């Protein structure tokens, strides 16, 4: 039923020993009052008969063991708690990433639910054993007072909860109404120019006061219930302290128990009061943590080829594409495009008409919405994920680089990091080294996180440099022409065409770049989800195609 | 600092509670410090005799005094939590009022998120100083002084041992209170870095999934998390060790404590009843003496928060002195001479440069030219929101600053391209700002703005509610509402900005044909040439200069 | 681990 205990299987032996250390410490602490009754009785009924030395010695040793065995006790707990706590975080993070591209809050709650449960659970274990073992020795002193103590205990359990229900309702109501009152003020402040324009600066003050008077009358009921909540706890604690003493007095005067036995119960009962109160206080907190943490378990329990470079062959057969939002969000269909090594191509079409999905589909990041497709004559999932990812790479629709130096930011995912100078050399080839050399340490200077070190002018060249670092046999791009200066990007496409990679590799970029428009060896375009155009811009215009119609 | 004095002075209007509550505090402390004294007295009387006359009397008074303490504790606590409320319900009223007197440039720099945290959350800390923090300190301090009096009453030879040991605990407490906070921030910095790793991954995941690069992301997190685990383990290990030294130091008293007491017990000047009162005194003093030094940290936090609020309380606005003139009638003539302005947050870039132009009640003036939408400053300058850095603007040949603030905006109104609306009924938004308006007057204004033609579809007509910031209504409907908001005020100088967004020429001509535009000055600002069909004069704005 | 004030 409950799933919160599923992770305890990896360290069962550690916790079992921890329980043994807790019970050992719990018994040792009880010696402090138990002897206190015994020495007091010994001296009132007998002289300085040297019996106190042996009795007192046991008091020191037992409590020393409790403190020492406590420290060795919890120190094992948290050290082992952190080790499993660490594993839990990585797996939960390791699970969320394993999803589509269609969020950090999921790691935030487990970041605060774990510590809330892990600390409170230790407190409950300590005090429950201490509470249990306190009853074990307290029952060995007098069977009459113990029965008295157990009878009055539920009143402390019950009455504060009944009264506390009245408070916890009112405090929430005040707090939520206060948020509403403060929220109205922000609505005026956020639209301040309009307020000053219409001279309602006094009206907003009046409207704010009106919402505060409604809270003032509510507070006058909040304070009244505070006395009864305080009066309930204080009287209940009192009414047991007097009760045990009086029932003790009749018992001891009857001769059944000695005066000292009553003394131990006085100290024992006082310790019990805080033990039950502390144990009950943390119960709502641990209850909230375990109940809320069940939501995390939804996320937790949610090929032969190893290419170093792609073979260049690609094909399609009635392929279809759709948006991740819903199956009815199909944006492409009837795709039959094919590719071969050495082919240079360009793509264009309506925004959102499956162009982005096709690029993602070509990278095997998402399964086709229909039809069939293959790469190098083989299915896309027919290769190892890391190797298939290294088979072909593409520049994303939003060119950016990670928060790392240009000498190492391009080595992501690669099994062999290239040389830092070679990384700088790749930046020179892509032209990013022109701005990269202006860094505080050139290529060695770390770039800002999420590509914040430079604008789109250098970001587009950075994406090309990252692709140039891999230098795959199959390349692709989507909307890369709108990220930086057109002339630099057009020359970059021309540089790729003039490079010897024009025979050792192939590429197809979905962008309206003029250089790729005129230098394309082939092209294919879609309209309304189906293929409806292709070829070079000049060739299509000569053939009176869509390019010629665009001249209107 | 002296800042505590102003915070203290603020609570003086609530004396009929503080004085009474402080009386109950004394009656609660005295009622509590005496029950241990009678507790030992009962067990001492119980030994060596069977005297109900002494036993019953001892129990009765012990029951009475603790009962009085318990009743006073509820009353003492009850009064202060009410005083905390009335402090919180007074600062928020005053703080909000002070903010509304600030200049517009102040709100351009300050973000609403900062102010909301400053107002809604931080003002709670401004109510926990006197009602809560002053108490725990005073309640504990008077108890510790009183308890040692009863300590001295029992056996002077036996108190001195507590006085020697106790400073050792506060020395350990002082070290631990600072040491664990220092390490806690060391955890926090590592934790913040771990969150940053998550933030980077989630914002650019499409780059990551282009490769099997998810391995480097978990390696990023697993090693940052590894630092957290090591830093975590370092902290609670010290907490556990600090617990041990304090726990064994408890034996440093009680082991020694009984040795002197039992030796004294046989020798004299002590009885078992007298001892038990001391025994339950000792472990209570250590708890309160630790709390007393503990609460001082919260003293600085709440007072430290006071510099946040009172900074906005005392910020002197830079607006000119409020105007006083209010003529019976206005001809609505506006003239400009060499006016120039720059934003306070973006100075030394004059958006407008030495402008000069004049408007008349019987004509219509149109403003054209992109200017990077810098022509909007004329709309803001005319309503006396900002101030002309150079030159001055004269309305009816008078300095606009001399006109009373309430009266001025009852004659000159504007409608920006962004129809800002407030939560509440439509009937409330149309007549916004006015002290009172008849529903009959709104109907004519609603019809004049052609807004009544669609609002009647809504429930209850004009009294239909509107979502916050106009979330419930459409933009085309929102523009009409703002138009009615201006037409209902019977203005003499109208300012319409980018009316071509949803209002056609015929819709705009209706506004231009009203009593506020039929013989009153109206300024229209747009980018298209459609304004040339009816504007009397044309001003083109290029690079902050009119040609 | 024992307990480590909010009372007014």
């Amino acid at each position: 039923v409950r799933r919160l205990l599923g992770c305890l299987g990896s360290e069962t032996r550690r916790l079992s020993l921890f329980l043994v250390l807790v019970v050992l410490s719990s018994l040792g602490e009880m010696a402090i009052p138990f002897f206190t009754g015994r020495l007091t009785d010994w001296i009132l009924q007998d002289g300085s008969a040297d019996t106190f030395t042996r009795n007192l010695t046991l008091m020191s040793i037992l409590t020393i063991a409790s403190a020492v065995l406590e420290f060795v006790g919890d120190g094992i707990y948290n050290n082992t708690m952190g080790h499993v706590h660490s594993h839990l975080q990585g797996e939960v993070f390791g699970a969320v990433l394993r999803q589509e591209t269609e969020m950090s809050r999921v790691t935030e709650d487990t970041s605060t639910l774990s510590d809330s449960l892990s600390e409170n659970l230790s407190l409950f274990l300590w005090y429950l054993v201490r509470g249990l073992c306190l009853l074990g020795i307290m029952l060995w002193g007098s069977v009459s007072l113990t029965m008295v103590t157990l009878i009055t205990l539920p009143l402390l359990f019950l009455l504060p909860k009944k009264v506390g229900k009245w408070y916890q309702l009112l405090e929430v109501q005040v707090r939520e109404s206060l948020a509403k009152s403060s929220q109205v003020a922000i609505e005026a402040l956020s639209a301040m120019p309009t307020v000053r324009s219409f001279a309602n600066e006094e009206g907003e003050a009046q409207k704010f006061r009106e919402k505060l008077q409604e809270i003032k009358t509510l507070n006058q009921k909040e304070a009244v219930a505070y006395a009864v909540n305080s009066w309930t706890t204080s009287i209940s604690g009192m009414l047991l302290k007097v009760g045990i003493l009086y029932i003790g007095g009749q018992l001891v005067t009857s001769g059944a128990v000695s005066s000292g036995n009553l003394v131990t119960f006085v100290l024992y009962q006082m310790q019990f009061t805080q033990a039950v109160e502390v144990l009950l206080s943390i119960y709502p907190r641990v209850q909230k943590a375990v109940g809320s943490s069940e939501k995390i378990f939804e996320y937790l329990d949610r090929g032969l080829l190893t290419p170093l470079h792609l073979e260049g062959l690609v094909q399609f057969q009635d392929v279809s594409f759709a948006y991740p939002n819903r199956p009815d969000v199909l944006v492409l269909q009837g795709l039959t495009f094919t590719l071969r090594p050495g082919e240079v191509t360009a793509l264009v079409g309506p925004n959102g008409s499956g162009k982005s999905t096709v690029a993602a589909l070509l990278q095997n990041l998402y399964q086709p919405t229909g039809g069939q497709l293959l790469l190098d004559g083989k299915p896309l999932p027919q290769y190892e994920h890391r190797y298939l990812h290294r088979q072909v790479a593409a520049v994303g629709q939003e060119p950016q680089v990670f928060g790392r130096s240009l000498q190492e930011n391009i080595a992501y995912g690669l099994t062999q990091k290239p040389t830092m100078e070679e990384i700088t050399a790749a930046a020179v080839k892509s032209g990013a080294h022109s701005f990269i050399s202006g860094l505080p340490q050139g290529y060695d200077t770390e770039v800002d996180e999420a590509g914040s070190q430079l604008s789109g002018g250098q970001r587009q060249a950075v994406a090309l440099a990252r692709a140039l670092i891999r230098k795959p046999c199959v390349l692709i791009l989507d909307d890369a022409t709108s990220a930086l200066d057109a002339n630099s990007q057009l020359q970059v496409e021309q540089l790729l065409y003039e490079s010897p990679e024009r025979y050792s590799r192939s590429v197809l970029l979905i962008t309206q770049h003029l250089s790729l428009v005129e230098q394309a060896d082939h092209i294919l375009f879609l309209e309304g989800g189906a293929i409806r155009e292709g070829g070079t811009h000049q060739q299509l215009m000569e053939k009176k195609g869509c390019y010629w119609a665009m001249v209107q | 600092k002296v800042l505590m004095w102003r915070l203290l002075k603020l609570s003086r209007p609530d004396l009929p509670l503080l004085v009474a509550a402080f009386f109950f505090l004394v009656l609660a402390v005295l009622g509590e410090t005496l029950i241990p004294h009678y507790s030992g007295r009962v067990i001492d009387i119980l030994g060596g005799d069977f005297d109900p006359h002494a036993f019953a009397s001892a129990i009765f008074f012990m029951c009475l005094f603790s009962f009085g303490s318990s009743l006073s504790a509820g009353c003492r606590g009850g009064c202060f939590t009410y005083t905390m409320s009335r402090i919180n319900l007074r600062i928020r009223e005053q703080l909000f009022s002070s903010l509304l007197r600030q200049d517009l440039g102040f709100f351009q720099e300050t973000k609403t998120g900062e102010l909301n945290s400053r107002l809604s959350s931080d003002t709670t800390l401004m109510s926990n100083w006197l009602p809560l923090n002053a108490n725990v300190l005073l309640r504990s301090l008077v108890k510790v002084v009183g308890l040692y009096g009863f300590m001295l009453s029992i056996s002077p030879r036996l108190t001195l041992l507590s006085l020697l040991h106790m400073p050792f605990t506060i020395a350990a407490e002082k070290v631990y209170n600072t040491r664990h906070q220092e390490v806690l921030r060391e955890i926090q910095d590592a934790v913040a870095r771990a969150g940053q790793v998550v933030r980077e991954a989630v914002g650019g995941l499409q780059t990551v999934r282009s490769f099997g690069a998810e391995e480097h992301e978990v390696c990023r997190y697993k090693e940052a998390l590894e630092q957290c685990r090591q830093l975590y383990w370092r902290r609670d290990l010290e907490r556990a060790l600090y617990l041990l030294v304090r726990r064994v130091l408890h034996l440093g008293v009680q082991m020694l404590m009984l040795s002197c007491g039992l030796q004294q017990m046989q020798d004299g000047e002590l009885t078992q009843g007298s001892l038990l009162s001391f025994m339950i005194y000792q472990e209570s003093v250590g708890s309160y003496v630790q709390t007393l030094v503990y609460i001082y940290g919260d003293m600085l936090s709440n007072v430290g928060a006071a510099e946040k609020v009172f900074s906005y309380m005392d910020r002197q606005p830079n607006l000119p002195s409020p105007g006083t003139l209010a003529p019976t009638t206005l001809q609505g003539v506006v003239k400009f001479q060499d006016v120039s302005f720059a934003y306070p947050n973006r100075p030394d870039r004059p958006v407008l440069k030495g402008l000069t132009f004049t408007l008349r009640p019987g004509e219509v003036t149109a403003l054209v030219g992109p200017n990077g939408s810098g022509k909007s400053t004329v709309a803001a300058l005319l309503q006396n929101l900002y101030q002309p850095t150079g030159g001055q603007v004269l309305l009816d040949e008078k300095p606009i600053s001399q006109y009373e603030h309430c009266y001025l905006h009852s004659q000159v109104v504007s409608v920006g391209q962004e129809p800002v609306l407030f939560s509440g009924s439509v009937r409330n938004n149309i007549a916004y700002g006015l002290q009172s308006c008849e529903d009959d007057k709104v109907m004519a204004a609603a019809q004049a703005a052609h807004a009544d033609d669609f609002i009647q579809e809504m429930e209850h007509g004009i009294y239909t509610d509107v979502g916050e910031k106009g979330s419930q209504l459409a933009a085309g409907q929102k523009q009409r509402l703002a138009i009615a908001r201006a037409l209902v005020r019977d203005p003499r100088v109208l300012i319409l900005d980018e009316a071509t967004s949803a209002l056609d020429v015929q819709c705009e001509q209706a506004l231009q044909d009203w009593n506020s535009r039929g013989d009153r000055t109206v300024l229209v600002i747009a980018h298209r040439l459609q304004t040339v069909q009816r504007a009397h004069q044309i001003l083109v704005l290029q690079e902050g200069k009119l040609q | 681990l024992p307990a480590v004030e909010q009372e007014y």
